[PDB]
DNA sequence: CTCAATTGGTCGTAGACAGCTCTAGCACCGCTTAAACGCACGTACGCGCTGTCC
DNA sequence: AGCGCGTACGTGCGTTTAAGCGGTGCTAGAGCTGTCTACGACCAATTGAG
């Protein structure tokens, strides 16, 4: 195996698969599904750590589409990188503003 | 139909989106807000729906449809 | 006793904060969409998941405009949002021309 | 019957890597395999046009690092382009 | 150097639109680049639709559903009248 | 006539919008059908703009057209300024447009 | 002596400028504000003339197009003109940060 | 040579010309300020791609196809100079 | 349970890549004066409210 | 939100700056072209991960 090969989880030999059939060049050098693995290896971990952090912060047992929302707007850099991107059954974070709130 | 989108659920929704107090002119300005996203939306979906010669409008078809919206959903594949 | 106006408002928005359910009622939704869709292609079928998907488009989608349209009554210091705050914000936004 | 394909179980292994405890609703499964092939996309689509910007043919590793580095804010791509520099030099240490 | 451009092309459309007009070298430029825009709009969207049928050979349809999407109701009526009859055209040919 | 451009009754080059369309990698094949296709709505693209950026410079008062005569006529028609909304054109400069509220009354 | 009143001159500018398309910032100022910048990222970076110029173009119609936006949130209690709130809440609603 | 403090290249009645053009008719003494700072924001942003691809091109000359190409990127596509 | 991932190998050419120049982008002076600065000035529109409306 | 308050920033003007022109020098690396082969694509035969 070649994830192997890398110490990837994530599916080096599908990544290069589909970087051949989605046109994206002529040519996808051997290197660049590897690279390309690890980047959304180490993405998704990123997430999935502050996910789970959010699930115990909400001690809970499963992630929910919650806990992703929550995470992904908490971060700023993924909030910076998601911030066209909506998520089922995520919600929004609490927002009220200071003219709003009774003195 | 319109009028499905109850006075109630708006008011959910502006809760939701954090508004103190609403104007009920906000409810019919919302209908229409929605009513014409709905249609640029399932346009477009239709538009890939005609495409595939498909009768039935897919999950796929709306995430497309919103993908070119810049309105990128998660949740029925990307 | 009496709450004084305003009161459950906040109230309500923390818990409608706090949920994640969708907050339009599924049918109706779904009938609109149905009509909607009609105009454009007759005889046409619609996955209950497509559907599902819309609603959640659009209820982040109106959200987000409530969100913004709240800021603009702010900035008129109003409590109260209306109709020109949605045009402005759209406006801003570049959604209406 | 029809195998649609997923990374479903990568991204479990990734978790239980991160969190060995609690799971993962197949909602929010559904949300990231969304969210993998998402960046898979906005990622491969970059490189591609990087390519063409140089008329080169062959999208190398090199062509997807600079692709994060413009796509990813400038700390989450400074991790990416350790991870995947450390991933590629793991690769071509093995054969 | 061997620089491709559309100011031949787009001559010849302003010499039907307007020949008595003149188009200014700039004016001629950005009209290139909103060509190729536009071309690398409607391509791309006609090879996401590809992907989205798995297919592999972009037919006229393609293009005319990309055309659909992309382009405002009217404007993509006539540009689908426009496309439609050249197609037309060429098949009679 | 031996060009595609010719059978098609078009100005724009139908086998450089088909060589464009193969190099791009926008597909593994292009029907035939296509580029002509698409270099008939970029024909036409091209015609509805340069229609209206000539007006523009006519009422102008000038024969050249100039790329204020191309933003005018961009954002003066609502669907160009549609298909255009986010682009920029340089030396386009804006429509002349003051709010009324700052007008002397 | 000869003086317009408040505005008078500002409208007839605003008039002007809509006519005219020309760069509005002076060139080399801004030419050795984005070598400064660049420099933040790379020293020794030769900039093509050309290269400036566009910057200049996409800088002056991005900031024509916020001052816009800031204006249209002058509307509310017939509020004139802009403030720093209001480019803040325009550039939110845009999303920009 | 060290560049330092070229924000102020940013004249007063620079800033005032583009109000003027964007149809502000009176502009807070504060615009000025926080106008300077959002260019710079943006500049920042263009750059920061701009110079990304010259460096994928290896190339030590930040041409304009590299600063169209950032913008389009961005989502805000210049017409003008090529692509 | 199975067909997508996998390997060793060949092909041939993409692009490494090294040289080669001369484009045009670097500095540089230096004179002109449009524009920047700064100061005065003032009036108009940003601040305020409690009148009052639901 | 009418109307009061008031001092901010518009119109002006006089002085100072340096942007612009443009004229001139220099040079380095942009881009071209020519040589080689590292490389990715194709392939048959192989394996077990999803």
């Amino acid at each position: 195996t070649r994830s192997s090969r890398a110490g990837l989880q994530f599916p080096v030999g599908r990544v290069h698969r589909l970087l051949r059939k989605g046109n994206y060049a002529e040519r996808v050098g051997a290197g660049a599904p590897v690279y390309l693995a690890a980047v959304l290896e180490y993405l998704t971990a990123e997430i999935l750590e502050l996910a789970g952090n959010a699930a115990r912060d909400n001690k809970k047992t499963r992630i929910i589409p919650r806990h992703l929302q929550l995470a992904v707007r908490n971060d700023e850099e993924l909030n910076k990188l998601l911030g066209r991107v909506t998520i089922a059954q995520g919600g929004v974070l609490p927002n009220i503003q200071s003219v709003l709130l009774p003195k | 139909n319109i009028q499905g989108i109850t006075k109630p659920a708006i008011r959910r929704l502006a809760r939701r989106g954090g508004v103190k107090r609403i104007s009920g002119l906000i409810y019919e300005e919302t209908r229409g807000v929605l009513k014409v996203f709905l249609e640029n939306v399932i346009r477009d979906a239709v538009t890939y729906t005609e495409h595939a010669k498909r009768k039935t409008v897919t999950a796929m078809d709306v995430v497309y449809a919103l993908k070119r919206q810049g309105r990128t959903l998660y949740g029925f594949g990307g | 006793h009496r709450y004084r106006p305003g009161t459950v408002a906040l109230r309500e928005i923390r818990r409608y904060q706090k949920s994640t359910e969708l907050l339009i009622r599924k049918l109706p939704f779904q009938r609109l969409v149905r009509e909607i869709a009609q105009d454009f292609k007759t005889d046409l079928r619609f996955q209950s998941s497509a559907v599902m998907a819309l609603q959640e488009a659009s209820e982040a989608y109106l959200v987000a405009l409530f969100e913004d349209t709240n800021l603009c009554a702010i900035h008129a210091k109003r409590v109260t949002i209306m109709p020109k705050d949605i045009q402005l914000a759209r406006r801003i936004r570049g959604e209406r021309a | 019957k029809t195998r649609k394909e997923s990374y479903a179980i990568y991204v479990y292994k990734v978790l239980k890597q991160v969190h060995p405890d609690t799971g993962i609703s197949s909602k929010a499964m559904s949300i990231m395999n969304s969210f993998v092939n998402d960046v898979f996309e906005r990622i491969a689509g970059e490189a591609s046009r990087l390519a063409h910007y140089n008329k080169r043919s062959t999208i190398t590793s090199r062509e997807i690092q600079t692709a994060v580095r413009l796509l990813l804010p400038g700390e989450l791509a400074k991790h990416a382009v350790s991870e995947g520099t450390k991933a590629v030099t793991k690769y071509t240490s093995a054969k």
